This record gives C-alpha cells, sequence and structure tokens, in this order.
C-alpha cells in the first residue's frame, strides 16, 4: 500500500550558507525562533531542487509529481516533503568548543563603475564547518515511478552539490554538501535498501 | 410637546449659574435659577413654559413657592437635577481623576484653565471670562439656535462646546469635577427618562408623585425607574485587523471607522425608537455603547425588539463575523447616587449580563441557517476573505469594495451621511457615504429619516448634523504626493531603515478605576459619566494634537485602546510623548501599557496588528505599566525606555558616531554580536573594541559599565539597535 | 469506550492556519485532524468506517512538561480580564476552575505558565516569475515552533479496532505531517499513543454540566434540547478543499458553523461527521462529534 520513504543525513556547509530572512543584523541568516540557531529552510531546499531539476530536464510532470503541483486540472501532491534542516547536535557541540560562533560576518564592498568608490556590505553567513540535519520524506504514491523519481532526486542533489543553496553563491557563499546517514521506508512494505542518493 | 419642552429644559436649567457668575447685566440678587428664568426668557423662541419653569423651578426653595401646573415638567426636572448632583463665585474645574483611584495614588488638586489640560496651578476663572462666555451665548441663542423637535440634538452639542469645562458645581465643601455640560447632560437624560417613566404610568398629576410630601421623594428614588442598557459590537478586532491585499493597508483606517460610524448608527436608532435624544447616550467607545433608558414597559420592547433586530441585520450582512449584544438591568435613582453603595454593582451586573449574552449569542433558527449553506462560494474577496457574499470584479466582497470607495473620501471630506443611498451597508436599509457639505446637504435635503454626522467640527448654525469625536490623523493627507500611498509613505525615507511602527495602547485597569477607583462617597451616575467624556475626548480628540508634525496614521483611538501605523521612529517617538501627555491629562492615577512593533511594508496587515497585539499583552504583564518594544525582550518601562534606553544611552551613540566620517554601523554591529554572548571573554573583546572605536574616553567607559548590569545591558542592546535602525542607507 | 492519550512531539516547525498563510495557530480543532486521519486512511487504503462511525477524537491541546493543558470552560465566573485572556487551564487545575477557587491572579499565572512553543513569520520569495521576466514574489508562511518539552494531545474514543485502526493512522500520520505547509518542512511530528491514567480519571468524574473538548455540532434534532441555558463559541470553519479527486481546480469547502471546544452545555449532544463538499467527485467530511468532559459547576 502508500509507502513513504525517511531519508535523514547531513547537509556539511562547504562555504558560508547565507539564506537571508535576535537583534539587529546586516542581512541576516534564517533562524529558529526558540533555539536562535540557524536552519536551512525546507522550502529553500525544495526550492532549489526543483530550480535545478527543471534545469535539467528542461512545467514537466516529472518536476510537477516530485515537488507538487496546483495547476487547474492536474493537481500533483508534493512527494517530496523536505523538513527544515536544523543546525545538528554534533556541529553545536563542536562549534563550543573553539568558542566558534555558529554565524560569521562576511565584510564585502561593491567598487562603483563610475567613480571607482567602494561601498561597504556585510552579509551574515552560516560558518563553514556548520551540519544539518535534513529530514526528507518521500510519499510512494506509484511504485513505477519512485525509482525514475529517486534518480531524478539523486540528480537534483548532485546538482545542487555542484551549485550553491540559498544566497548570493555566485560569488562564493551557499556550496553545501550532502550525506546520507540511512534511507528507511518508515511506512509501507516498500524496500529502499535497492534505493539510494548520491 | 412637553417632552420636547422638559428636554430643553432641563439640559438648560442650570444656565444660571454662568450668567450668575458673570453678575454682567440685572443682577437682581435671586437664585441661579432665577437668573436662568431671566436669561432665557430675553429670547422668544425658548420662552416656552416648560423650558422656563424647569429652569426657574429645579430646587426644593423654588417648587416649594412654586405655585405650578401640578402637571409641569419642572418637578421632573428637580428630581433629574437631584439624582444628577447626589460657596466660590470664580472656581476652576477640577479635573475628574482628583478623585479617581485617590485610596491608592492619594488626592490631586489639578484643575483645568479657562482640548485643555489640568495644570494643579492654583487658579480662578476670571469675571470676564464667564462675562465673554454670556455674551457668546447670548450671540448663539438669538442667532444660530432655535427650539423645535429636531433642533435639540443641535443645542445638546452647542453646550457641550462651551461648557465642557465649566464648573458645574462651586460649593467649597464638596469637590467639582463634573462640568456644566455633563451635569447639564446628565440632567436631561436622567429627565427624559423620568418623564418617560411616569407617562407609563399615567400619573397625571406629578407632584403629590413626586415632591408634595417630600416622603414620596425618597420614595421616587427607590423607585426602579431607569435601565442601564450595554451594547456591545463583537468581532472588531478580527472585521478590521484580519485583511489581506497591498490594498489592506489603504482601507485599515476605513474599516475601522466603518465600524465607529456604524455603532453610532446603531446608537442612534436606539434612541430613535425610545424619542430620546444622544443626551442619554453616556458613552460611546471602542465597540461600546452605555445607555440610561427609561425603565416603562415600552423602553423594554424596543430594546428586545432592537436587539432582535440588530441580530438579524449583522447575520444578514456579516453573519458570524460582526455581532451586537445588549443587556440592561432596572435601577433605582438611588442606584445612580450610590446612596447604598450599589452603584457600582449595578454597573457590574450589567456587564454580567452582557456577557452572559455574549456567551449564547445565537439562537436554534440562527445556527441552524449558519449551516444551512446552499452553495459553496468557490471565490473569495482579497481582503474579507468571504464567499457567501457576492463578489463582484477586482475580486473584493461588496462590504469592503464599499470600504474601499470610502477611502479616498474619508481622507477629503468630514461629513458622514446615513442615507438610503451609500457605499457600505449599515442597519435599517440605510448606507454609509462620506461626502462633502455640497454633497451631504444635497442628501438630505432629497429623502428625510437622514442623518448626516460631522467629524470633530466647531459648533456651526442650525442643521441637522451630528457632531461626532473621531480621530483622523493621517500625515500622509497632508502632501498630495504621500496622499497617494497612504501609510505605504511613511516606509519612504532619506535615511533609516524604511520598516513602519504599529503602536497599541491600552489603559490599564480601566474598569477597575470606575468600579474601584472613584471612592464610595464620590461615585455617581454624574461623576462617572464625567469621567467617561474626558477618557473619550482625550482618545477621539487630543491624540490628533499629540502626534502632530509625525509621519503617523491613527487606525483608532476610542475610549481606552489605541492603534497607528507609521515611520518606526515616529511611532516610538510618538509613544514617548502620548504617555508624557496621557499622565499630564490624567494627573497621574491611570497608566496605559503598549505595545510597538516594527514590521516592513508588505507586512500582512493581521500579522501587524496581532504581533503588537501579543506585545502589548506582554506588558500589560506584572504592574502594567510598561512598554513592549520590537522583541518580547525590550518590555521595559515607560520612563526606562524614553530616559534610560533613548536619551541616557542611545543619545551618546549617535552624537559621537555622527562627529566620525562614517555614522558607525561597523562598530555598532560589533558591539551587538558581543552583546548577544555571556562568555567572560566577549567583555574583555567588547572593551578592546571600545578602544580601538575611536570615541571619546569618558563614553567607552559608560558603555562597559553599561554592559556588565543585568537590565542595563540590554537597554544597552536596544539603544544600540535603535541607532543602527536610524542608519540604513 | 477506551480513551488513548495521543501525544505529538513536533520535529520541526508547524504551520496552523485559520484563514491566511501568514496565521501562525499553536493547534488545530478536531475537524483539521480528522480530516488529516481521513486523508491518511485513504492514502494507506484503509476502511474509513471506524473513522466516521466510531472515533470521537478531541482537539488538540497544548501540553508542557509536568501539566497537560484543557480548554478554558465558558462557564459563569462567580480581574476578570484574566479569565477573558486565559485560553488552557492545566488538568490537575481544571477540577478546581469549574468550582471556582481561581482568583486573577492565579488565572493569569496559569496563562503565563503555558510554554507551549513561539509563533513567528517566516518570509519566503516565489522565483517562478523571475525566470519569465517578471519578479519575486515574498510571501509569508506563519508557523510555530514547539518548546523542547512541549507539543500537543488529544484524546481517541472507539473499540479496540477503531483505537487499533488510529494507532496506524497516527504512525503513518507522523511523515505525512499536519499543518499547512507540510509539503515545504512546516509539520513533521512523533506520536505516542498510551492509556490515559490523569484523563481517565477527569473522564470518569459526572457533574452536572458538560464541556466540550471537540469542535463539534449538533444535529437539528438534538440542537432542540441541547441549547438550552448552553454557554458556546461559534467559530466560522473554513477552508479549501484538500484533494486530487475532488474537483480540477480547489474550491472552497461549504461553511460550516460548530461550537469550540470548552463550550459548556447542560446537555449532552452526539455530534455529526458533516459533509461539506458541493457537488465534488467526493463528499468533504467535516467532523463535528462531541468529546464530552462532564463537570461539577
Ligand atoms: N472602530 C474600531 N477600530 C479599531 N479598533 C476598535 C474599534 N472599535 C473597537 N476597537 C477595539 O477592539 C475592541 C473590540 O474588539 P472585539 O472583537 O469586540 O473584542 P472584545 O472587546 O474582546 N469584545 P468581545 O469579542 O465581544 O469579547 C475594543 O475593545 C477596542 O480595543
Ligand atoms: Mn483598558
Ligand atoms: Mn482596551
Amino acid at each position: 500500500m502508500y509507502s513513504k520513504i525517511r531519508i535523514v543525513g547531513k547537509i556539511d556547509v562547504l562555504t558560508g550558507l547565507h539564506i537571508g530572512g535576535i537583534g539587529a543584523i546586516a542581512s541576516p541568516v534564517v533562524r529558529d525562533p526558540y533555539s536562535r540557531l540557524p536552519i536551512i529552510p525546507g522550502s529553500s531546499i525544495k526550492g532549489k531542487m526543483r530550480s535545478l531539476l527543471a534545469k535539467h530536464i528542461g512545467d514537466a510532470p516529472e518536476i510537477l509529481r516530485l515537488f507538487g503541483s496546483s495547476q487547474k486540472g492536474a493537481i500533483q501532491s508534493s512527494r517530496l516533503q523536505i523538513s527544515d534542516a536544523f543546525f545538528s547536535k554534533a556541529s553545536q557541540e563542536e562549534f563550543d568548543k573553539k568558542d566558534l560562533a555558529y554565524t560569521e560576518t562576511k565584510f564585502e564592498n561593491t567598487i562603483s563603475r563610475l567613480t571607482a568608490v567602494a561601498n561597504p556590505r556585510q552579509i551574515e553567513r552560516v560558518t563553514r564547518g556548520a551540519s544539518f540535519d535534513f529530514h526528507i520524506i518521500y510519499n510512494v504514491e506509484n511504485i513505477n515511478e519512485v525509482m525514475a523519481d529517486f534518480e531524478n532526486i539523486k540528480t537534483a542533489i548532485h546538482l545542487l552539490e555542484n551549485d550553491y543553496l540559498g544566497g548570493g553563491g555566485t560569488r562564493g557563499n551557499g556550496r553545501i554538501r550532502f550525506v546520507i546517514d540511512s534511507i528507511d521506508t518508515v511506512v509501507g512494505d516498500f524496500d529502499s535498501s535497492n534505493l539510494s542518493i548520491k | 410637546n412637553k417632552k420636547l419642552e422638559l428636554m430643553y429644559g432641563s439640559l438648560l436649567h442650570d444656565i444660571g449659574k454662568i450668567v450668575y457668575r458673570s453678575n454682567s447685566v440685572d443682577f437682581a440678587k435671586g437664585t441661579h435659577s432665577k437668573i436662568g428664568s431671566q436669561f432665557l426668557n430675553k429670547f422668544k423662541p425658548f420662552q416656552l413654559s416648560g423650558i422656563v419653569d424647569s429652569v426657574s423651578y429645579h430646587h426644593y426653595k423654588e417648587l416649594a413657592s412654586s405655585s405650578l401646573l401640578d402637571d409641569s415638567v419642572a418637578y421632573i426636572t428637580y428630581i433629574a437635577d437631584n439624582i444628577a448632583s447626589g460657596f466660590d463665585k470664580r472656581a476652576p474645574l477640577a479635573s475628574i481623576f482628583n478623585v479617581v483611584n485617590s485610596e491608592t495614588k492619594g488626592l490631586a488638586n489639578y484643575t483645568y484653565s479657562f482640548y485643555r489640560y489640568p495644570t494643579d496651578a492654583k487658579k480662578e476663572y476670571t469675571s470676564s471670562q464667564y462675562a465673554a462666555l454670556v455674551n457668546k451665548m447670548t450671540d448663539d441663542l438669538s442667532n444660530k439656535l432655535k427650539v423645535g423637535p429636531d433642533s435639540f440634538s443641535s443645542l445638546l452639542q452647542w453646550t457641550e462646546s462651551l461648557w465642557s469645562y465649566i464648573p458645574s458645581s462651586t460649593d467649597t465643601n464638596q469637590v467639582m469635577d463634573v462640568s456644566l455640560y455633563d451635569h447639564s447632560k446628565i440632567t436631561c437624560a436622567i429627565a427624559s427618562c423620568i418623564y418617560d417613566y411616569l407617562t407609563e404610568m399615567n400619573c397625571v398629576n406629578y407632584r403629590k408623585e413626586l415632591f408634595s410630601p417630600y416622603e414620596k421623594t425618597k420614595q421616587f428614588y427607590q423607585e426602579d425607574v431607569f435601565l442601564l442598557v450595554s451594547l456591545d459590537m463583537s468581532g472588531i478586532q478580527d472585521f478590521i485587523y484580519n485583511i489581506s491585499g497591498s490594498k489592506a493597508l489603504k482601507s485599515l483606517r476605513s474599516r475601522s471607522f466603518y465600524l465607529e460610524t456604524m455603532l453610532e448608527s446603531l446608537v442612534d436608532d436606539l434612541l430613535s425608537d425610545l424619542e430620546l435624544s444622544r443626551a442619554n447616550l453616556l458613552y460611546t467607545g471602542g465597540g461600546h455603547a452605555y445607555l440610561l433608558l427609561p425603565n416603562t414597559e415600552r423602553a423594554r420592547d424596543v430594546l428586545a425588539s432592537f436587539e432582535g433586530e440588530m441580530k438579524e441585520w449583522f447575520i444578514k450582512i456579516f453573519k458570524t463575523d460582526l455581532s451586537v449584544a445588549i443587556a440592561y438591568k432596572a435601577c433605582t435613582g438611588e442606584d445612580l447616587m450610590n446612596s447604598n453603595g450599589t452603584y457600582s454593582d449595578l454597573w457590574q451586573t450589567v456587564s454580567r449580563k452582557l456577557s452572559d449574552k455574549k456567551a449564547h449569542k445565537y439562537s436554534l433558527n440562527e445556527i441552524k441557517l449558519f449551516n444551512s449553506t446552499i452553495h459553496a462560494g468557490t471565490q473569495e474577496c482579497k481582503e474579507c476573505l468571504r464567499s457567501d457574499i457576492d463578489i463582484s470584479e477586482d475580486s473584493l466582497c461588496k462590504i469592503c469594495e464599499g470600504i474601499i470607495a470610502i477611502s479616498n473620501d474619508l481622507r477629503d471630506y468630514s461629513f458622514f451621511v446615513v442615507s438610503p443611498e451609500g457605499k457600505v451597508p449599515l442597519p435599517r436599509n440605510r448606507y454609509l457615504s462620506v461626502e462633502n457639505q455640497d454633497g451631504a446637504e444635497r442628501k438630505i435635503k432629497m429623502n428625510k429619516e437622514t442623518r448626516i454626522y460631522s467629524k470633530n467640527q466647531p459648533f456651526v448654525g442650525k442643521q441637522l448634523v451630528t457632531n461626532l469625536w473621531m480621530c483622523d490623523y493621517d500625515f500622509s493627507t497632508l502632501n498630495p504626493e504621500t496622499k497617494k500611498q497612504g501609510i505605504a509613505s511613511y516606509v519612504n525615507r532619506e535615511v533609516g531603515i524604511p520598516r513602519l511602527g504599529v503602536l497599541r495602547a491600552d489603559i490599564d485597569n480601566l474598569g477597575t478605576t470606575f468600579i474601584k477607583g472613584i471612592p464610595e462617597q464620590y461615585r455617581s451616575i454624574s461623576r462617572t459619566a464625567t469621567l467617561s467624556r474626558q477618557l473619550s475626548m482625550f482618545f477621539k480628540f487630543e491624540l490628533s494634537n499629540i502626534l502632530k508634525g509625525a509621519r503617523i496614521s491613527v487606525i483608532y483611538s476610542g475610549g481606552d485602546d489605541l492603534f497607528l501605523i507609521g515611520a518606526w521612529d515616529d511611532v516610538i517617538s510618538k509613544a514617548l510623548v502620548l504617555r508624557k501627555a496621557f499622565t499630564r491629562f490624567s494627573a497621574g492615577k491611570l497608566t496605559f501599557s503598549a505595545g510597538i512593533g516594527m514590521y516592513p511594508v508588505k507586512y500582512p496587515i493581521s500579522k501587524m496588528a496581532s504581533e503588537t497585539g501579543v506585545l502589548e499583552d506582554l506588558a500589560k504583564r506584572g504592574e502594567k505599566n510598561q512598554v513592549a518594544l520590537w522583541n518580547d525582550s525590550k518590555v521595559f518601562g515607560w520612563s526606562q525606555l524614553e530616559e534610560q534606553i533613548l536619551k541616557e544611552k542611545m543619545i551618546p551613540l549617535q552624537e559621537a558616531l555622527t562627529n566620525s566620517q562614517e555614522h558607525g554601523k561597523s562598530f555598532l554591529y560589533k558591539m551587538l554580536e558581543l552583546l548577544r554572548n555571556e562568555d567572560q571573554i566577549n567583555i574583555a573583546r567588547l572593551a578592546y573594541l571600545l578602544a580601538r572605536s575611536s570615541l571619546s574616553e569618558e563614553l567607552t567607559q559608560s558603555i562597559f559599565a553599561w554592559s556588565q548590569n543585568k537590565q542595563q545591558k540590554v537597554e544597552l542592546i536596544t539603544a544600540i539597535e535603535y541607532l543602527v535602525y536610524q542608519i540604513r542607507e | 469506550l477506551v480513551v488513548k492519550l495521543v501525544k505529538l512531539t513536533f520535529k520541526s516547525p508547524v504551520h496552523f492556519g485559520m484563514k491566511r498563510l501568514s496565521d501562525s495557530n499553536h493547534t488545530i480543532a478536531a475537524d483539521t485532524l480528522f480530516s488529516a486521519l481521513i486523508i491518511e486512511a485513504l492514502q494507506q487504503q484503509l476502511e474509513l468506517s471506524h473513522l466516521l462511525n466510531n472515533l470521537v477524537i478531541t482537539d488538540l491541546f497544548p501540553y508542557n512538561k509536568t501539566s497537560y493543558f484543557l480548554p478554558k470552560p465558558l462557564i459563569r465566573i462567580e480581574g476578570y480580564k484574566a479569565f477573558k485572556k486565559l485560553t488552557y487551564i492545566p488538568v490537575e487545575n481544571y477540577s478546581e476552575y469549574l468550582r471556582g477557587e481561581i482568583d486573577s491572579l492565579e488565572a493569569s499565572k496559569i496563562a503565563e505558565s503555558l510554554n507551549l512553543g513561539k509563533a513567528s513569520l517566516s518570509t519566503k520569495v516565489s522565483l517562478q516569475a523571475v525566470d519569465h521576466n517578471g519578479e519575486s514574489e515574498p510571501y509569508s508562511v506563519g508557523n510555530f515552533t514547539f518548546y523542547p518539552e512541549s507539543g500537543l494531545y488529544f484524546l481517541a474514543k472507539g473499540n479496540a479496532d477503531t483505537i487499533g485502526q488510529l494507532e496506524i493512522l497516527m504512525h503513518a500520520l507522523q511523515y505525512s505531517g499536519i499543518g499547512g505547509k507540510r509539503s515545504a518542512g512546516y509539520g513533521q511530528f512523533r506520536c505516542t499513543i498510551e492509556d490515559s491514567g490523569k484523563f481517565d480519571s477527569l473522564l470518569s468524574q459526572t457533574g452536572n454540566i458538560a464541556i466540550l473538548l471537540s469542535s463539534a455540532m449538533a444535529s437539528d434534532e438534538e440542537l432542540v434540547d441541547c441549547l438550552e441555558d448552553a454557554r458556546y463559541l461559534l467559530k466560522k470553519r473554513t477552508g479549501f478543499v484538500q484533494s486530487k479527486t475532488y474537483a480540477d481546480q480547489l474550491v472552497k469547502k461549504k461553511d460550516f458553523y460548530a461550537f469550540s471546544a470548552g463550550s459548556t452545555f447542560y446537555q449532552k449532544f452526539n455530534g455529526k461527521i458533516f459533509d461539506v463538499s458541493d457537488n465534488g467527485r467526493h463528499s468533504v467530511y467535516r467532523y463535528a462529534k462531541a468529546f464530552w468532559l462532564e463537570g461539577k459547576i
């Protein structure tokens, strides 16, 4: 019957990740309201994977059935339920040692073409050593489309590793690397021993 | 027209006090009542028998040798004075707050001078000032005033314009907080009720019923003669603030104004069915209205039919979005004078009956018809999100389309005419539109039973307008370029963060102030009604003067609460100005707490009001005299925010950083990072940061001292954050 | 019937909307949870007879460490703004509240002692138009982040097979998530189903007054005898139909007005699974059965 596959792992930051939104910060990152820990929103992961998969495929039926659709006539439930990637406990303890802040302020400027004057800017970024526990649920609505969809998920994740997550990652930011801790079918009889990401 | 004569006679019954204080012309040494008869007899329209006898014979000694027609309404005025009221010629009007909360905060001596603020400075009303008042009364009565069934409403406002700061009592033994307008209005309110009550019993001869043995004067106070009626609108917060769309910001003021005029319309419907003037309307504030009605069977039948009818209309137009609950309790004369000590109990029981009405809001048929829906909407309005009502193009419900149409007219015009044809629906198959003076005059000429309301207007010539005190402050309407974008123009700044600020004020323990603040000896219907009017006139009228020159739009003031949207710093600055002015107005004795929010343009309107309402709730925790600024962590006192956060900490930082070539914004951010953590090392890093910050040496020691002590570092953080927002290119 | 307590501890922020995406509510009525269970049952190819005919659930209610919060009874209190602003009363203090014995200070303390989460508003963008020569659409999603020891709970009445089916459905609902943005990371939770000990004591008591625990509504016949001297709160249960099968385009359900949890009635009424669809391909069920917790006033 219906199956749900729980992909859980780590999003290791490879370069300072800034997904824009405690006090006054110049371009602050998005944080958990309670713990005040920087987070990677699931809508940001979902949007970036959808954007990269849309470019790879070419909305397409493969993207619509994977990230959801609401168009007239063809309303497709989103199979990918990408939860918010919260700052891991392991990286919290690892950053507590070295007394390293979870986020760092990156200082830049913009040298004007007309006047050759540098106008400074600051964007807060999650520090490189950070790791976020990502929790994705894939709803197996079709037992025949699961292998093709998980191929697409691997392609979108591979593109995301070669790209940046939220922020001005064209200028360096946002680079990430996924690690899969386990892929276990929490609900249903479907098996995911053969299934894998990356 | 004996009812009309009594209404004119009770309102002008103590007019002789003003003339006697002036002692200008023909001072025949007589009683203020005799002076009032002499003054009013100078004008032919007011020379009616009922009015003159009421003015001249409203006391015991006058009525003992009255020799009247035994049915004249001077007896009714005499009872109305005794209920309302129950020497120094030149005495000021003592502020009502001299008595408010006197058990806790002591007794004050604040008095008014000839909106106005009490000063507490010993002063007297010069008899030449009283002479000028008498001259102006003569001009108004002779030319701009007339006696007629539809012209008393203008007379009641005329008394409001002049006598609102004249003391009603000048006996030095008893304090004088009741103004002449308040005592005359309460006298007319009670006299109207007593006249109806005596008519219901069909008592032909008034004197033995009321005054003759003097023992039935006490007995009449024991009779259940009046009704304390409270009608309270529900769902106002969800109606006005829970809206969406880009037009929500522009239409926010119109939604709140619509509920103000609807509540006024509801009251004027209740009073028109009872043939009573606005004098019986004790108060009308935030969705609330207290009235004093006769205990006649006719009045109870009117109330029952009015309550059932307004339920039918509110369901017809708004279903469950808006509703009105009406509760009434029979009260005696001794209830209003607080002779037995049951005055506060009367108000508590009326509100208790109101809360019981609010619980069981709907009946069997109304609930079933709510769940008897034939067709799903499959289309909704952008703002009201209502699908049951017919939605036209632009995806707007009929009500909100009218609300938007009321906008771009509320700013320009000052007359709200309730008429058969209009923009937004109103009860009794009428509609509300905002028109100019010419447009309103057209509308009232076309079709009768049409009401016209004037907003914050000084008294004018004879007309059927009703004066509505409404806070319509809107800085955008001053400049035509900013008038196009009402509140979103405050986002436009040359320097500073563009974010808007939302201020939600609310007086602390106002209900406890009315019930317990007034001591037993000073509690009465007249003393309470004065307190309601001073508080109402502060919010409705004085708020506009307080926020003058600031980029602030007043969504609502109304009695107890407040809602303003404007520039984030202007809202904070005028919150402190308003807090200081509120302390002067109330002379202490009353504190209000406020939440202040920092929300950008295009921020959800519902979230702007809800999150600031949460902040006000945080400021309502504890001793309640606090302001919750931005985050829930900055719940400061009013003195603490004004003095410690801003003047003591933020101003030194701004001046120091301006003196340098660059306005900080890099030392400030680094200061905040080192202030966010509790590490011992971050204190040392802060010391190094201040040393290299290249500002004055005594300031670095001050900043280091501030960061050391808790409840003083949070003030420093708020000072830095305010400064950072002040400088954002 | 048997009463099992289901405790929902939420991993991520949840978006419970009243009428807008920007709204961030801390709870969902029984109609919202029941529709989640029906959606889960139809996905797992389960039968709907047990949910529709025998299951009596209650509103998801706040719970924090060493306390379980029940809705404020709409009883007459024989400082009155403390009870007006009060929303949830702990179970250990619930029997007291009905009898009285609660001052304005105590009610104010109770409201502040609710350590259920913290609401917020995340702002996101829609770069769909950006590719097509347009501009990003910044939209706000209001979410609620529960505290580490906090969450929502609800009690379930049913037979052995009805409860057993709900154990399966709640296990599958852990990964579907409850809320409004569950496909965008908002609503994941883990639920434990345990026999309630303290709640069975509270449900065993029999007072003169009856207190609603779920968003309920009496049928026409039952509304005749139950509305007398009732103190309630009609809530407009609205929304859009969430289904790929109901229609080609998303349409709103018929407006349904149901009594809020905590409404006190002197006559108990069994609710109904009302149908709020309009000529759709399937019948949309809005749960309005009544979970009654009697009390002594
Ligand atoms: N025209 C208005 N514009 C804005 N705010 C208003 C207006 N009238 C009243 N208010 C405020 O909103 C409140 C009324 O909102 P409402 O939804 O009736 O809540 P309530 O006062 O708790 N009454 P109820 O819902 O019956 O329990 C008033 O007490 C004021 O604070
Ligand atoms: Mn108040
Ligand atoms: Mn208020």
